[PDB]
């Protein structure tokens, strides 16, 4: 088939890449009052190196789900393009510019006949106009802004939960992570256990920081308090 | 196969690109002298997804605006090439690009990928529109065809809205466009937002009047 | 060569000398130093005859192609910019060329002075060529924007005549043109001896 | 129709997974057993090398040195590994030309993975049919034909990856003792009585990676008995 | 790619190239148009394809000026004809550049015929497409005589006294044996061409769904709706 | 520099001096100017040290390539022709070679400075050759034996070494014959102390 | 000529656990001092610094190139760049233009990851020399070198290092026509650095 | 800046001074002029310091890939050929003259390589300013030697260059590559002894600070 | 390259005329002593100095 | 040679350039607009070879507009100046442009004023004097400029500098164009000295 | 003859200082390959063309 329209007007390779994305490890994002949560679920357990969330600029971080090789290729590409932007204009670009770089390359790969789409999706955490933002890019190259989103295994369940049971209340990032963990537990009890594989980033445009297992268990203490 | 004729005499892949350009959120527009109004169908019943503005400026000084229907990623590429065409033309000639020349060059760009064995046709209907001296709206087909439109609609159910719009009695373009979009949209499932493009100025029409207008056609 | 173009209330005046020389030898005395590219756009070549004529006829083709594409007359700014870019591509290669691309953009007259260095200036009065300095002196004394059409033509006719009277590299006929909103008109090929 | 040189030989299936990449992984997993064992003070890399032909086992090597601090071994297609080895040597030498220091393992693995993943998207090209174990800087990375890499404490690649990793997992510890453990387990995994010729060992300890000579490998066997 | 290039170049057991045979079907799928050539004038009338009345009637024009005293009408895939018109304009401009004269119309026809089947080439500026153009052209012009030429996607061309292209082509051809005499005046011949167009065109003929180009020694006139009305009434 | 090639009875004898001058300074005094192209082909380099080495490094592999492509002993003619193209195609390279060898018969090819190739029975080159043209013209004899040719080269290069300041040191000699190549050595002490 | 068109000079002295990096704040246009506030020392981090003397545009574009490469390297690595690595990378960047070299001279100063002082310098084409005592660049490089050799002694304390380097720089600039009048001294140490600005002659 | 290379019965001795100069000004008092190419090959150089390092680095890269790929000890002829093929295309604009010496399967070899891409197998050479002073010692004292005599002759040769050349340095680096391996002697000799002078100290009050901004490393 | 043709025609000169002259490819009645381009007396037929070192004249 | 003097005070920047276009022996025009207003917050003037200067200025203006519209880049004097520097530097060693610039405007950090010389050297300063003003007007600027100047005082100082050029420089200058960029917008002043 | 000593110290330059400077009688660490001034590599040892005709090259 390759990159060519079908009789229904569908690019089969792009759709199959989007399906492949669902096989990847779960990643979640949420915009809060004071920042953005970027959450990732690793299949294996590793703390010596972060694998699900990466940095692009002091202003932008990205989560990854799908083909790891393609994801790392385009992560390096986006970092290089961010540094090229800094070289050109002498200041770091916002989330929109990284989104544009990666979306342009992805679209080029879903339009070229003799190549296959990139089988991964990104979630971009960043800021624009002094307000936090949360974008996303599918294998097709479409850019979607979100209040919250999920990709990977159980992406449909977690996304439906975010749409349905989220309090819709502007809140501190701590409350945001608390709600995220509650919904994860609600849609799957595997999230009430085995948190050594979790990566959580408390993105703030200057003071971004990662959360360690002690913080995750301290958050889960709130779910222990509430569910009982 | 790409860049080839089918045994029937058809450019099959170009028609598949046309159909892909149809399967997209409906855009409805109507123009009179010195003004243009158009409305975009959006799927924001999902509240977590933030709607993206579908009316993007090609040149602020020339007051050229761009909107599309179909494969969203291709829209980014076509809009980028439109902006590049404007800027490159001003660099080369030292004068502002005319709207018709911009439409011609953008349609030629679209046709480029239809003639290519290596590339897949843009699956988007794109609308160029400008209100500087008079209202003009170009609708560029994915195959490279393009022609001025007084009013029309593009997207999944463009035919029904086109039939509703055709040779209608009304002459209020806001009413025209909003009602034309209202005939087909599933209210509370896909909602309607509209803009008014005026002389070197742009404005949103607010949702209450749009609702009270589409009450006549979506009920 | 001495060429002259300027703008006044009634319209625009262009005048050239029509001599061409190769060192001391006067090769020709009836060279046409004006390229008519359309009814509302002409160019006054100066410098290397082959160089200016070639690019001016190459610019005249760009105007013709532009008209076919857009069904609309090309602007002077775009016509001169095309000419300016072509010579600029050969900047530093010794190309010698100076011209005024005169015309109307609708209701407005504009003269763009273009030269081989890539320069491109819009103005109300230009003189180019060896005798330009003499022409500038005659014009500076009597040139006014409020000239009547007859006064402006005689000023341009006389200004070129003086330059030819005093410069070696000019002095053929005084080709005279008047460009208005409705187009240019070739007003004479006066012989400097018969003034 | 004749072979289309412009064809994309790697594509997503309707099951949302790459078809040719899984076949390349299958090809890689059929290679000779090769294992790596990270330790509290170093890393051990061992590779069984078969002699199905009249191969000069003394001259034929299975573990190769990328740089003074990096080593590498493979399971899968020999020619694909040789091309990847040329490519990795180019990477290491380029880094040394720029920065003048020995390439860190993570940067090397990232660049190497990108350059091999380029073949899962190149027209008319199939992915490398080789699994690679890279040892250096007290670390271990396994690189997959897709171009995906993972850091490992105890790793295995080859046909016997179904059983071979057990003693590595269960007896990680001192490097020298770990060498004895990871060389002892391989007897149960080789198809014949393992001579010192049939096994090749490389160890990263301290600052540099060194491939044991056949005399050292003989000594390692004598240490057991 | 080599495979696609071979697919373009494959011959049929009957001879004629497959792609040319398919472009032959493609060129028929368009609105009708008639070209009439006489001793002193050449006319070209084409039916406009107004898909919807909301489409601007003036903006769907169907005749393209390729140079001074050369006009191009077409039938079939409209997208292709844009490139052909641009290439023809370039050729005419280059011919004037080399020779300072308006090209003989047959010269443009030969240039386009040469370019048509060069789609197998890899170089870009000496081919039209990677395939035959899905359009049939009626190119008229004045060099020293009113000239009417028809270029078909097979790359061949013929000079005609009268021809019709489009979905109504065959009906108009069978009608031309009776309704055409080269001896009549420009006005009467134009009335005849308009009648023939009306006899096959989809909707009722009027001055807004019709485009007329008449090239004569004196002018390359394009008639506005007022003149088309004067000739229809 | 003095280089010479003389074709004697069934063989080639080439002689050269060792001095490698640099202005007034002798950069080296043991340089080997008899560059082996193959086991049966030797060339004496004159001109730029860098350019003549570049040519001889290239035609060294060309003579082997063609030798094994057609399965024959390396040819002096092909080596000389191969040198001529490089010296001709690249005027920037100041190179002039005497290529002498023994494929099936002894042969000497002189590639002059601009790429002019000439077959010769005897040839001299280098700066010091200017002073022995009369000596070589009068003293040369067709079909010498090895001893006669060895004396002839010994006498000619010795008299070039005396007069030419860029020529000095011992006389390296190499006799290429059908049975191989054997080197000789006329020690400079015997020349200078004479 | 182009280097002395803008003028300016750099000095880097190494003490114990500290390195002093000094530059003059003059920007030239030949004889005329176009600005009295042009800093020629760039800081990638509080532990990586480098300054340029020569064509100012070359220095600025090289700074942006170096920052690009350093940011990419830091993203690709788990550890920050060593000042030796930074100097080697700068030397590589300079040598890629061997046939059209930058008209700059680079001094690279910083603290190693084990918190020891580091300084180095390189010429137009990256001929780099790591220094244990001091290194100079620019128009006043001769005076700076002489006075530093006269006054520098090993393992000088942070404040003694500051005073000695400042005195050497002031007295070297006073004998250099393009030596500047405004001066900046980055006192670098494993806890960070101090940007000190002082004044000397006023002409 | 004197360089010396001496070939003896089973190895090579490569000596050099430790001085770099830029005009009449000493730029580096103890520069290391001996560049690594392989465990069995070392290269000195005279001329553009950047060109020596980069040309000798290209040879090191090509010889490291060769030995890693084919698992055999690189040849000295391979190093010289790599240098020649690189220097010749530039017509000497890359001004690098080298003294490449090493021991390989065929024994000990020593080469002189010049900026225009010419090479010359040799028994002893000197390069750089002061080579004439060095070559005078090598001419008089060179014979068939072991590493002990070769070391002495080469060091005596460098000493002559240091003592008689303005631009030759103070210390002597030495490297011996033999069939038994490579051994290095940095600052093997210190002929250019400096005087011991007290350390001058300014008062802290001798300098004044206008503004001071303090930044923290994190 | 272009030859500055017409520079004297194009500028007031404060002899490149408009048309290219054949010269681009003295007031004394001087004839040629020999047809040879610039030779008018016997050549200096001595032995001409070559080599040595003109770069270091004083290093005898 | 072409002279331009610019100075910045609190929340305003003054750029003054001579409007006369002239060559060695002739004054082609006396009132030419040598300023570009990319957006009402930034104004830059181009000087030097008119053919190179205007071409580079047009390219820079269109690039800045493209980057603002497509990539939402923030147009500030620093961004504009960096674009000038890159454009000049890229061509410096292959196709050198004989032109220099003077960029001024307001940013979130306050007024900024950048000078990009012929070689692409970018530097910020309180006042700039390019062309012949580098040799005549720096003494006047030092004497008169102070941080708290008002807009009228800035215009007066620019007038004094160009009066020094009028009285002492041998080349004739008659017209100067002053464009004051401030939070109120851009104000244009034309003076005949 | 007088050497223009002080031109730079006398004129605004729109390096001749007031005092004459030493060695009035590059940014690369170059050093020298031989103590000889210009020598870098062996001399071009060949018989050098002299005589003939250079001003009449085509009159063979």
């Amino acid at each position: 088939s390759s990159n060519t329209f079908t009789e229904e007007g569908r690019l089969l390779q792009t759709e199959y890449a989007i399906k492949n994305v669902s096989k990847g490890g779960t990643i979640i994002g949420l915009v809060c009052k004071d920042g953005v949560i970027l959450l990732g679920i690793n299949k294996t357990e590793l703390l010596d190196e972060r694998e699900k969330i990466y940095k692009i600029n002091p202003k932008v971080y990205v989560s990854v789900s799908g083909l790891f090789g393609d994801a790392m290729l385009l992560k390096k590409y986006g970092q290089v393009k961010a540094q090229d932007f800094l070289y050109e204009f002498d200041y770091d670009c916002d989330i929109d510019r990284i989104c544009n770089f990666i979306s342009e390359k992805k679209q080029l790969f879903t339009q070229y006949n003799s190549t296959r789409p990139f089988g991964f999706s990104f979630i971009y955490a960043g800021m624009k106009n002094n307000k936090f933002k949360l974008c996303s890019t599918d294998p097709s190259g479409t850019i979607n802004e979100w209040k919250g989103v999920c990709f990977g295994e159980n992406e449909d369940a977690i996304n439906n939960g975010l749409r349905n049971d989220f309090p819709d209340e502007e809140m501190d990032m701590e409350r945001g992570l608390f709600e995220i963990f509650k919904i994860l537990s609600k849609v799957t009890e595997c999230s009430a256990k085995d948190h050594k594989k979790y990566e959580i980033l408390y993105f703030k445009n200057e003071e971004s920081r990662f959360l360690e297992f002690e913080e995750i268990e301290n958050i889960l203490l709130r779910i222990e308090e509430e569910k009982n | 196969a790409l860049g080839i004729f089918s045994p029937d005499g058809r450019l099959i892949q170009v028609e598949y690109a046309q159909q892909a350009s149809e399967q997209g959120s409906l855009v409805v527009f109507s123009s009179d002298t010195n003004e243009i109004c158009l409305s975009i169908e959006t799927k924001t019943h999902n509240k977590m997804l933030i709607d993206q503005n579908k009316l993007l400026p090609v040149d602020k000084d020339l007051n050229i605006w761009y909107t599309f229907s179909g494969i969203k990623p291709d829209s980014y590429k076509v809009l980028n090439e439109a902006r590049l065409i404007c800027r490159n033309y001003k660099i080369k000639t030292g004068t502002n690009i005319s709207f018709d020349e911009l439409a011609y060059e953008l349609s030629l760009y679209k046709q480029k990928f239809t003639l290519d064995s290596s590339m897949r046709p843009f699956g988007i209907r794109s609308i160029l529109l400008q209100v500087k001296d008079m209202a003009k709206i170009y609708v560029l087909e994915p195959d490279g065809n393009y022609s001025e439109y007084k009013c029309g609609a593009v997207g999944q159910k463009s035919v029904s809205v086109c039939e509703y719009l055709e040779k209608c009695e009304e002459e209020d373009i806001i009413f025209r466009s909003v009602s034309g979009l209202g005939t087909v949209v599933q209210s509370d499932k896909n909602k309607v937002m509209s803009y008014v493009i005026s002389k070197d100025e742009i404005r949103r029409v607010e949702d209450e009047t749009v609702s009270q207008i589409i009450s006549t056609v979506s009920v | 060569t001495t060429t002259l173009a300027f703008i006044f209330q009634g319209g625009m005046v262009i005048a050239v000398d029509s001599r061409a020389s190769a060192g001391s030898y006067i090769a020709s005395q009836n060279v046409h130093k004006v390229i008519r590219v359309n009814k509302h756009l002409i160019g006054t070549m100066a410098g290397g005859a082959s160089d200016c004529y070639f690019w001016e006829k190459k610019m005249g083709l760009y105007a013709k192609l532009y008209e076919l594409k857009n069904n609309k007359r090309i602007s002077v700014s775009a016509a001169s910019m095309y000419l300016s870019n072509c010579v600029y591509s050969y900047k530093g290669q010794g190309l010698s060329l100076g011209s005024m691309v005169c015309g109307y953009d609708g209701d407005k007259p504009v003269i763009y002075y273009v030269d081989d260095a890539g320069q491109r200036l819009s103005g109300d009065l230009f003189s180019v060529g060896s005798g330009s300095t003499i022409a500038y002196g005659v014009l500076n004394e009597s040139y006014r924007f409020d000239l009547t059409k007859e006064e402006a033509l005689n000023l341009g006719k006389k200004a070129i005549w003086h330059a030819t009277h005093r410069d070696a590299y000019s002095g053929g006929n005084v080709n005279l043109y008047f460009m208005d909103k409705n187009g240019w008109e070739h007003l004479g090929t006066f012989d400097v001896d018969k003034f | 129709m004749f072979l289309d040189t412009h064809k994309q030989l790697t594509l997503f299936t309707s099951e949302g997974k790459l078809d040719q990449c899984d076949n390349a992984l299958k090809a890689a997993t059929q290679g000779s057993l090769s294992v790596g064992c990270v330790s509290e003070n170093g890393v051990v890399l061992a590779s069984l090398k078969e002699s199905n032909n009249l191969v000069i086992l003394s001259e034929y090597k299975k573990i190769y040195q990328i740089s003074p601090n990096l080593g590498i071994t493979y399971s899968g297609c020999q020619p694909d590994f040789r091309i990847q080895y040329n490519l990795s040597l180019k990477i290491s030498e380029e880094y040394t030309d720029i920065y003048s220091t020995n390439i860190p393992i993570r940067l090397f693995v990232e660049q190497f993975s990108r350059q091999i993943q380029e073949y899962t998207i190149k027209k008319g090209y199939r992915p490398f049919g080789t699994l690679l174990l890279i040892v250096g800087d007290n670390k271990m990375y396994r690189v997959d034909p897709s171009g995906s890499y993972t850091s490992l404490q105890v790793g295995t690649i080859g046909r016997e990856y179904t059983e071979s990793g057990r003693l590595l997992e269960r007896r990680k510890g001192m490097l020298d003792d770990n060498i004895s453990t990871c060389v002892e387990c391989i007897r149960e995994y080789c198809g014949r009585s393992v001579k010192s010729e049939d096994i090749d060992i490389g160890v990263y300890r301290g600052q540099e990676f060194r491939v044991y000579s056949k005399e050292e490998v003989q000594e390692v066997f004598d240490s057991i008995n | 790619s080599i495979v696609s290039r071979q697919n373009a170049n494959t011959y049929s057991a009957e001879g004629r190239l497959y792609q040319v045979e398919y472009a032959m079907q493609a060129m028929n799928l368009g609105t009708s148009s008639i070209g009439i050539k006489t001793k002193d004038y050449v006319l070209l009338a084409s039916e406009k394809k107004i898909i919807s009345k909301l489409q601007n009637p003036s903006s769907v024009k169907k005749h393209y000026r390729v140079y001074d005293h050369i006009a191009l009408g077409f039938s079939g895939i409209s997208a292709d004809v844009k490139t052909i018109v641009d290439k023809s304009r370039n050729f005419a401009i280059n011919h004037e550049y080399l020779y300072d004269e308006n090209c003989k119309v047959e010269r443009l026809l030969e240039h386009l015929a040469d370019l048509s089947l060069n789609f197998d080439k890899k170089e870009a500026d000496e081919k039209i497409f990677s395939r035959p153009f899905g359009a049939s052209l009626l190119i008229i012009g004045y060099d020293t005589e009113p000239r009417l030429f028809s270029l078909d996607p097979s790359g061949s061309y013929l000079e005609y006294h009268a021809k019709a292209i489009g979905s109504g082509s065959e009906v108009i051809e069978n009608m031309l044996e009776q309704e055409f005499d080269p001896n009549v005046d420009i006005n009467s011949g134009l009335k005849n061409i308009l009648n023939m167009l009306s006899k096959v065109m989809k909707d009722k003929i009027n001055n807004f769904n019709v485009e007329i180009t008449a090239i004569t020694k004196n002018e390359c006139k394009i008639l506005t709706p007022e003149e088309i009305e004067q000739f229809l009434e | 520099t003095t280089i010479m090639a003389v074709k004697y009875a069934d063989g080639i004898l080439i002689g050269a001096d060792c001095r490698t001058s640099m202005g007034t300074y002798v950069s080296s005094r043991f340089t080997d100017k008899l560059t082996k192209i193959s086991d049966n082909i030797y060339c004496c380099r004159s001109g730029s040290a860098a350019d003549t080495q570049a040519i001889t490094q290239y035609i060294t592999e060309l003579v082997q390539r063609s030798s094994f492509i057609d399965k024959e002993i390396p040819s002096v003619k092909k080596a000389a022709m191969a040198a001529k193209d490089i010296i001709y195609r690249y005027p920037n390279m100041l190179a002039g070679l005497i290529i002498a060898g023994y494929d099936t018969k002894p042969r000497i090819f002189n590639i002059s400075l601009g790429g002019t190739m000439t077959e010769a029975e005897w040839q001299i080159g280098g700066s010091g050759s200017a002073y022995i043209y009369g000596l070589c013209d009068t003293t040369f004899k067709p079909n010498m034996n090895l001893e006669e040719a060895l004396e002839f080269v010994k006498l000619a290069v010795t008299c070039a070494i005396k007069r030419d300041n860029a020529s000095g040191g011992c006389i390296r000699m190499a006799s290429i014959t059908r049975e191989g190549v054997q080197r000789f050595f006329y020690s400079g002490d015997k020349i200078l102390n004479s | 000529d182009i280097s002395q068109h803008y003028g300016g000079s750099l000095l880097a002295m190494i003490g114990k656990s500290s390195v002093a990096f000094l530059s003059d704040k003059r920007l030239g246009s030949g004889p005329i001092s176009v600005s009295k506030n042009f800093t020629k020392i760039y800081s990638l981090t509080p532990r990586l610094f480098f300054g340029f003397t020569g064509l100012v545009s070359d220095g600025e574009m090289l700074f942006k190139k170096i920052r690009k490469n350093y940011n990419l390297f830091v993203q690709d690595n788990n550890k920050d760049m060593e000042p030796s690595e930074l100097s080697n990378m700068i030397s590589y960047i300079l040598y890629q233009k061997r046939l059209q070299p930058y008209y700059v001279a680079v001094i690279v100063c910083g603290m190693t990851l084990d918190k020891k002082p580091y300084a180095s310098s390189m010429d137009c084409i990256g001929a780099m020399k790591e220094t244990s005592e001091f290194v100079t660049s620019g128009t006043a490089s001769k005076n700076l070198m002489g006075l530093s050799e006269a006054l520098f002694y090993p393992e000088m304390e942070d404040e003694d290092l500051f005073t000695t380097s400042v005195q050497t720089f002031l007295n070297s600039s006073d004998r250099d026509t393009f030596g500047g009048m405004g001066f900046e001294c980055l006192l670098i140490n494993p806890e960070g650095y101090k940007r000190r600005e002082f004044v000397g002659r006023c002409d | 800046t004197t360089i010396v290379g001496v070939k003896y019965k089973g190895g090579v001795v490569i000596c050099a001074d430790t001085r770099s100069t830029s005009g009449p000004i000493v730029a580096d008092k103890n520069c290391s002029k001996i560049h690594y190419i392989s465990d069995n090959i070392q290269a000195c150089g005279a001329g553009t310091s950047a060109d020596i390092t980069r040309v000798t680095r290209k040879a090191s890269k090509v010889l490291s890939i060769f030995s890693k790929t084919y698992n055999r000890l690189p040849r000295v002829s391979h190093c010289v050929r790599t240098c020649q093929l690189h220097l010749h295309p530039y017509q000497g604009h890359i001004s690098a003259a080298l003294v490449v010496g090493g021991v390989d399967d065929t024994g000990a070899h020593l080469y002189d390589v010049y900026p225009h891409g010419s090479s010359n197998s040799v028994s002893y050479t000197a390069l750089g300013s002061g080579s004439l002073a060095a070559i005078s010692i090598l001419e008089a004292g060179y014979k068939d030697m072991n590493r002990e005599e070769a070391m002495e002759l080469a060091c005596a040769a460098i000493e002559a260059g240091i003592m008689n050349d303005l631009y030759s340095g103070s210390n002597i680096d030495v490297c011996v590559i033999s069939q038994e391996g490579r051994e290095m002697f940095r600052n093997y000799k210190k002929v250019g002894v400096r005087n011991e002078v007290p350390k001058f100290q300014y008062p802290r009050s001798s300098v004044k600070i206008l503004k001071e901004d303090i930044y923290k490393y994190i | 390259g272009f030859g500055n043709v017409g520079e004297d025609d194009l500028h007031p000169q404060i002899k490149k005329g408009a048309i290219f002259s054949p010269e681009e490819f003295d007031g004394i009645d001087k004839t040629d002593i020999f047809p040879l381009k610039k030779k008018r007396d016997p050549d200096s037929d001595h032995f001409k100095k070559t080599g040595g070192d003109d770069d270091n004249p004083f290093l005898y | 040679m072409e002279s331009s003097v610019a100075l910045k005070g609190n929340d305003f920047v003054i750029i003054g350039t001579d409007s006369s276009v002239k060559n060695s022996y002739l004054v082609l025009k006396r009132e030419e607009d040598k300023f570009y207003n990319i957006n009402n917050k930034v104004v830059f003037t181009y000087l030097g070879d008119q053919g190179d200067a205007f071409r580079t200025s047009s390219f820079i203006n269109e690039k800045l507009v493209y980057e603002e519209i497509q990539n939402n880049v923030e147009i500030t004097p620093k961004v504009t100046a960096n674009v000038i520097q890159k454009t000049l530097y890229d061509n410096l060693r292959s196709h050198p442009k004989n032109c220099y610039f003077l960029v001024g405007g307001l940013s979130q950090d306050g007024p900024e004023l950048y000078s990009v010389d012929l070689y692409g050297s970018l530097h910020e300063n309180d006042f700039m004097a390019v062309g012949i003003s580098t040799y005549f007007c720096y003494g006047v600027l030092d004497k008169e400029y102070h941080k708290n100047i008002t807009k009228e005082d800035g215009i007066k100082i620019i007038q004094k500098c160009f009066d020094v050029l009028k009285q002492r420089c041998s080349v004739d200058i008659s017209n100067i164009e002053i464009k004051i960029v401030s939070k109120e917008g851009v104000e244009t002043i034309n003076k005949v000295l």
